[PDB]
């Protein structure tokens, strides 16, 4: 049925890309 | 050093008469190109949506339950003797129906006559264009009995044991889908199973169940619900003038001088519910008859 | 009846030291040999209070605390937190089911008042919690005679009228009237800034009791010999007791970027106020009742306050603070870290500032050639030439004949910051010796002393014959030093490349010249001879007592000069330089001699050379000085004594017409009366200095810079920055990080201020075209408060676009921190495309999920409604309340990323001023960072699960995520070539409209 959205899909993705994101910063201000 | 209004050597509010002209015309060409640009993307936006079907309906996945009284907060207030005390009730509730008369549908190009029994569901093709302007099953007053009546200009309803009916929320290409035969325990309704949404009321704890005496319901050939042969819909761009089933509720034994709670709970597989959302699927409704 | 009281205090000191011993002794009832009687003393100790300054104002920590809780920032959140909670209760008795935005902000704000508060408290505590651990007050104990007994007593139990002896090392407890002194010398350095050590004669000498020899001043130092004096002043009532409780009751004044946050805060509220009132009149032109049109008043006005900026720019303040105490540049105040960048004229102290303090050999003389001497603090210079039989004899002379040793614990000291026991002039010759020619200590007892001649009241003279130990020759070695006009007239011969020759006035009169060319350079000159005994005259056995002639006092061997002062410290010269070239104006203020004051200044930068003063020009035409014209004279030397006779319109010219002016034999009040004439122009002051007299001076300056050790504690405190390093070219980090900083923090408030117009927009078209709300409250916190905090934080990080060293100082009157140029870039340009960005994505959500755009319009009457459950679309269909709020918040959500998504383009943009992006560039890691936390952050809020339950936003579809992407890209755009035309155009139409 077009009432329904796969929601936990998009949001699982969203999280995971602000965990990527988090730690890729992390690493850009640790030069090292 | 705040009268920098003016001086012998040209300024005005703080600058001369050329910069104020400059400014001006930079802000006014810089701004119309801010509002081309937003036309131009907005256009592009109304390029990407079509006229017959909204891109994303799952923000409306479980239809609401309204009802005829649009109270300020679900509740039915008034006195059987003072007319103005109803007036607030009657007005919307002919303002409603008003759409439902016998002569406003009277054009046969626009209305088809579906039938005096709930009969299954009427698909009138695709969503597209190709087709005219698809045909609406009429829906006259007589279906809601005892809650319609051959009264004049305002509708004599019932001032003791009131009357209020509800309303399945329009939905493009939503068709409903009522429980299967085996029903987990639905508070004793019609075998008409297979061709009604059904919707059933009742209190809302030991004290409501109670004070609410009996419930009269009235639809399609007399079944508590709404008829498929009316569904599903097609857009108001290619179905304008639609009527959507009306199903009334009249609460014949009711304790006057109280406040009762009544829950008006449409089942269905396709009708979800929410305990954010008292509305989704469900319906309540503050009734309270003082004399 | 306090401004008598600092008015008696701003007049330079009188006194009462020009009387005989009889006078004096009738006058105080004093025995001048056996002073007075005990009882007496105690009876004067429990009379007016014991010699010592009373306490400073104790500050109280909940005082402080209070203070940074107030200001000016966090009292225009303060007011907006009131506005929140009058809004609040407004719409509480008033309407049914209010909405607690309203709180929830106005405690929030205070939340972000209080947090404020806390951590700026936290640094300015730290400071001086730091401050506290240098206060090292060892106590001294005097020596004091009483009832005709010796007795060494504590400094504060000394009181008025009693004999008091000081011996050389020992420190001048009180203000002393001299009786009897013996060949005693004190050191009046940190009082009157006098350098060289003055002595201290019993006899009455000048008129001003700071140039008299007959006083000794509290907190000065005998350097050597011992001398008696009678107890004249005693704590408070002290020349430095005076000058301290006038630092400390003097005012501080507004700091520049106080004065630049006070306007910067005139105009925020300018424009709120006018948004606001504007507004509220539409609204009631429209159909808003005045219950309802106050409430928008006070939400459209609260809204366009900055919630962050408070925090973003303490943090910014506290970075920069974080590098100066890098470098052991302390700072007491926080926003004192920017004042070093907005100066346009360094008032500076010589004794100890601009110089070392200390008598360091300065040249030499030798082969008729002048010899310059590393006179560095750390030796870093040249050295020179130190393989001639000149050198190897002069340096003998001067290591033997000298009555100068290093005391005990002088073992791992450096060779000049070691302590030397005797004279001044014989310490930096034992310094020099035991630097420039290894050491001294065997150079010493190589050569037996046999007698010794010490120095002469008249005739100065000092000799003394030696053994000699050479494996050639053994010649008694006699050495002499004195004035080279006492050694002249008993000289005869003189030595050159080893070798003697005669008097000859050839190289004699050369001689003479050198005489006057390291005297006239303000420094002190000696001369040093020495001669071989002849053995057969003088044996090996023969004793020379001192009594008869046993040494031809004529006929000697010169060596060469040796002539010494104090030395400037090693980056002054070019920080002097430095500042001069960032358009500082350069002004020397001390109350030493004009003749030493004016040859530093020479040599540091103050005085460039070639200038010529009012006098050199007289000079040099041979005509009185009455004649020339001070216009034809860039520099000018003023003395004290001129000082005194003068107005306020003289001391301004004197300033208006002079680019290059020194003031010397200033006192500490003169001082003062200069950093106020400085003022009077309207340029922001710092004055540099280390002793008590430049209290008063650091005080009343826009910024004080004391020396961390090489200062007095009196005018350490009244300083408002400390050189814990002694560093002086800190001044010029400074002077660098004040306009470093204040460039920043014009980037970084131009960024917190664009992002309120797309805040404040979706409030102000919800009133207008009534549509739902495009914009959620708790979302703009996640903005302001939230995602945005990084990247404002990250752009205080920004270098240098050009050379900012080069630039000429800020004008405050034209210079403004946020000028109307930013606020039509924030508020007029970038500003205005996100908030089109942001309703953009709006109408993307709405129109995709059945609400056309054009169906939007006067839909918030019902939309809002927590009844109707039954609002059409544009497509027929009918939405509950909770539904179409779900997509209302779901609409707060991308609108806050649409947010995000055009900031990460505005902090590029507002990264660089001038330059492009290119050219600066993406090398500030924690810019990166900053995006890259913003963006997970921003997409963390949207899809953590229980968000829309919690902060109500809820998850995002991706293609919300795209919808602010173009906006970005053409904000990014726009500011690239608007900064293009900046550089290819820098005439005015970009420059003066845009560039803020
Ligand atoms: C609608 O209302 C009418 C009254 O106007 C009801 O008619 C009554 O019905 C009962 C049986 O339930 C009879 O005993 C009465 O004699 C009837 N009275 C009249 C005046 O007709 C009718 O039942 C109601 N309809 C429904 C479905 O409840
Ligand atoms: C309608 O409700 C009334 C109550 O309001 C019912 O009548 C009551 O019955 C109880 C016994 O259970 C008696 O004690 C009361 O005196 C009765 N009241 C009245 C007014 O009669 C009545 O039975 C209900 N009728 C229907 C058809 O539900
Ligand atoms: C201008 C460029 C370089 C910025 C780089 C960052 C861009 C490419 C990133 C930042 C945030 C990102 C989005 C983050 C969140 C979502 C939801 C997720 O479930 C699907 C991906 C999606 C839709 C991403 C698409 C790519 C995106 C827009
Ligand atoms: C000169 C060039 C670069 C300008 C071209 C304009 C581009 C960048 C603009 C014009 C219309 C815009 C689109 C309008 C419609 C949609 C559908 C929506 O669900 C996501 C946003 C998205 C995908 C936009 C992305 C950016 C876009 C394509
Ligand atoms: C309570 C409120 C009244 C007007 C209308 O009924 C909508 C209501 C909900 C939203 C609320 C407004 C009031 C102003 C805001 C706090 C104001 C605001 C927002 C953020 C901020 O920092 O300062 C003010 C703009 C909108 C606002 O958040
Ligand atoms: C449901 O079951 C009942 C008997 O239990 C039967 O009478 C009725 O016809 C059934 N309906 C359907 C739609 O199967
Ligand atoms: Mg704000
Ligand atoms: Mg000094
Ligand atoms: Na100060
Ligand atoms: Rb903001």
């Amino acid at each position: 049925d077009p009432f329904y959205y796969d929601y936990e899909t998009v949001r699982n993705g969203g999280l995971i890309f602000a965990a990527l994101a988090f730690i890729v910063g992390l690493i850009i201000i640790l030069s090292k | 050093k705040k009268f920098i209004w003016n001086s012998e050597k040209k300024e005005f509010l703080g600058r001369t008469g050329g910069s104020w002209f400059k400014i001006l015309l930079f802000y006014v060409i810089f701004y119309g190109c801010l509002a081309g640009i937003f036309i131009g993307t907005i256009q592009v936006m109304l390029l990407t949506i079509s006229e017959f079907k909204p891109t994303y309906q799952d923000r409306v996945a479980p239809p609401g339950l309204t009802q005829i009284p649009q109270s300020q907060k679900t509740e039915i207030s008034f006195r059987p003797n003072d007319p103005q005390s109803y007036e607030s009730y009657v007005v919307s509730i002919v303002r409603f129906l008003e759409k439902y008369k016998d002569l406003a549908q009277k054009d046969d190009m626009i209305f088809e006559d579906c039938g005096n029994v709930p009969s299954e569901l009427k698909e009138r093709g695709e969503y597209n264009n190709e087709r005219g302007e698809r045909k609406v099953c009429r829906f006259r007053l007589e279906w809601l009995g005892n809650c319609s009546g051959l009264n004049d200009e305002t509708y004599g309803y019932k001032d003791g044991k009131p009357c209020v009916i509800i309303k399945l929320n329009r939905v493009l290409g939503f068709k409903p889908k009522p429980p299967k035969n085996e029903s987990l325990e639905t508070y004793p309704v019609m075998k008409y199973n297979p061709y009604v949404l059904p919707v059933h009321c009742t209190g809302k704890r030991d004290e409501d169940k109670e004070k609410v005496g009996t419930m009269e319901y009235f639809g399609l050939g007399g079944y508590p619900g709404f008829p498929l042969q009316y569904y599903p819909y097609y857009g108001k761009l290619l179905q304008p003038k639609y009527l959507q089933p009306l199903m009334a509720v009249q609460f014949t034994n009711l304790t006057m001088d109280t406040e009762i709670r009544i829950e008006c709970k449409a089942y269905g597989e396709n009708i979800g519910y929410s305990e954010k959302d008292r509305f989704q699927g469900r319906f309540d409704v503050k009734i309270e008859v003082k004399s | 009846k306090e401004r008598d009281m600092d008015e008696l205090k701003k007049e330079v000191s009188m006194d009462d030291h020009k009387l005989s011993l009889d006078e004096l002794h009738r006058k105080y009832g004093t025995d001048l040999s056996r002073g007075l009687t005990p009882a007496r003393a105690a009876e004067i100790l429990a009379r007016d209070g014991p010699n010592a300054l009373t306490p400073p104002p104790t500050t109280p920590e909940w005082v402080k605390f209070c203070r940074q809780l107030f200001g000016g920032f966090s009292m225009l959140l303060w007011i907006g937190a009131i506005l929140c909670f009058l809004a609040y209760g407004i719409q509480a008795a008033t309407e049914e089911e209010p909405q607690n935005d309203n709180l929830y902000l106005g405690v929030v704000l205070s939340a972000v008042v209080i947090i404020t508060g806390c951590f700026s408290y936290y640094q300015e505590a730290k400071s001086s919690k730091i401050m506290e651990s240098f206060k090292n007050m060892v106590p001294q104990q005097a020596l004091v005679i009483r009832n005709g007994e010796k007795m060494s007593i504590n400094a504060e139990e000394v009181v008025v009228g009693d004999l008091v002896e000081v011996k050389g090392g020992d420190r001048i407890p009180a203000d002393l009237r001299i009786i009897s002194a013996n060949g005693c010398k004190v050191d009046n350095s940190s009082l009157t800034g006098e350098s060289e050590p003055q002595t201290r004669s019993p006899d009455f000498t000048n008129e001003n009791p700071l140039e008299t020899r007959n006083i000794a001043f509290f907190s000065t130092n005998c350097v050597e010999g011992t001398a008696r004096g009678i107890v004249v002043y005693t704590g408070d009532r002290t020349v430095m007791g005076r000058i301290a409780t006038l630092a400390s009751g003097l005012e501080g004044g507004q700091t520049p970027i106080a004065a630049e946050i006070e306007h910067f805060i005139h105009i925020i509220t300018g424009v709120a106020v006018f948004l606001g009132v504007s507004f509220f009149i539409l609204s009631l032109i429209l159909e808003y009742t005045w219950l309802e049109a106050v409430i928008f008043l006070i939400g459209i006005i609260v809204a366009n306050v900055p919630e962050g900026l408070l925090a973003t720019v303490t943090v910014c303040l506290t970075l920069t603070a974080k590098r100066m105490a890098r470098k052991n540049c302390l700072v007491k105040n926080l926003e004192a870290v920017e004042t070093l960048g907005s100066t346009s004229t360094i008032c500076s102290d010589k004794t100890g500032t601009l110089t070392q303090n200390r008598m360091t050999v300065a040249h030499m003389w030798s082969d008729n050639q002048i010899h310059e001497a590393d006179t560095t603090e750390n030796q870093s210079g040249v050295s020179f030439d130190k393989t001639s039989a000149t050198w190897l004899a002069l340096s003998r002379i001067a290591g033997l004949c000298n009555r100068a040793v290093f005391q005990a614990n002088q073992e791992n000291l450096p060779i000049l910051k070691r302590a030397v026991a005797g004279d001044a002039s014989e310490s930096a010759l034992l310094k020099c010796i035991e630097l420039c020619c290894g050491s001294v200590k065997e150079m010493r007892e190589r050569y037996t002393k046999i007698v010794e001649i010490p120095f002469n009241s008249t005739n100065k003279y000092q000799l003394s014959i030696h053994k000699n130990p050479n494996t050639a020759e053994p010649r008694h070695l006699l050495v002499m030093k004195g004035a080279p006009e006492r050694i002249l007239d008993r000289c005869s011969s003189i030595l050159i490349h080893g070798k003697e020759q005669p008097l000859d006035e050839e190289l004699k009169d050369a001689f003479q010249n050198a005489y006057l060319e390291l005297g006239g350079l303000g420094e002190r000159v000696l001369g040093f001879c020495h001669l071989f005994l002849p053995d057969e005259q003088f044996p090996e056995g023969f004793q020379f007592d001192t009594d008869d002639v046993n040494f031809p006092l004529d006929n000697l061997c010169f060596v060469g000069l040796i002539s010494m002062i104090d030395p400037p410290r090693a980056a002054v010269p070019d920080a002097v330089g430095k500042c001069r070239s960032a358009g500082i104006k350069v002004i020397m203020v001390t109350g030493d001699h004009p003749i030493t004051a004016k040859a530093i200044a020479k040599g540091v930068g103050i005085i460039s050379e070639g200038n010529e003063t009012v006098e050199d020009i007289a000079a040099r035409l041979n005509i009185p000085v009455s004649q020339v014209n001070p216009r034809d004279a860039k520099a000018c030397v003023v003395h004290g004594s001129d000082l005194k006779d003068m107005t306020s319109e003289q001391l301004d010219d004197i300033l208006k017409y002079h680019t290059e002016i020194v003031f010397a034999r200033t006192s500490p009040q003169q001082k003062l009366i200069i950093v106020e004439g400085c003022q009077r122009q309207g340029a922001i002051v710092a004055v540099t200095g280390d002793g008590v007299n430049d209290s008063p001076a650091s005080k009343k300056a826009d910024i004080g810079v004391a020396m961390g050790i090489a200062g007095s504690d009196v005018s350490k405190q009244a300083a408002d920055m400390i050189l814990l390093d002694d560093n002086f070219a800190s001044i010029v980090t400074g002077v660098e990080e004040g306009r470093l900083i204040f460039d920043n923090l014009k980037k970084s408030i131009a960024y917190t201020l664009t992002s309120n117009i797309p805040e404040i927009t979706p409030f102000l078209i919800f009133i207008i075209a009534n549509i739902p709300l495009p914009l959620g409250t708790v979302t703009i916190l996640c903005i302001d408060l939230g995602t945005d905090m990084v990247p404002a934080i990250s752009l205080a990080y920004e270098q240098a676009e050009s050379d900012i060293m080069k630039r000429q100082p800020r004008n405050p009157k034209t210079d403004k921190l946020v000028n109307e140029q930013l606020i039509s870039m924030a508020y007029g340009q970038i500003g205005m495309i996100q908030a089109l960005g942001g309703f953009f994505t709006y109408f993307v959500i709405l129109a995709e999920n059945g609400f056309l755009p054009i169906h939007l319009l006067g839909l918030r009457v019902n939309w809002d409604d927590r009844w109707i459950n039954d609002v059409e679309d544009s497509y027929g269909q009918q939405w509950t309340y909770e539904q179409r709020k779900i997509v209302e918040f779901t609409c707060h959500t991308p609108f806050f990323v649409t947010i995000v998504v055009v900031q990460w383009a505005d902090l590029v943009i507002c990264k660089t001023r001038r330059n492009s992006v290119f050219q600066q560039g993406m090398k500030n890691k924690i810019l990166i960072f900053g995006l890259f936390e913003e963006t997970a952050l921003a997409a963390f809020l949207s899809y953590c699960p229980g968000m829309g339950v919690a902060l109500r936003m809820y998850p995002l579809k991706p293609t919300w995520w795209f919808c602010a992407f173009p906006y970005s890209l053409l904000i990014f755009v726009y500011d690239e070539v608007r900064k293009l035309i900046i550089r290819r155009r820098p005439g005015g139409w970009v420059e003066k409209e845009t560039y803020y």
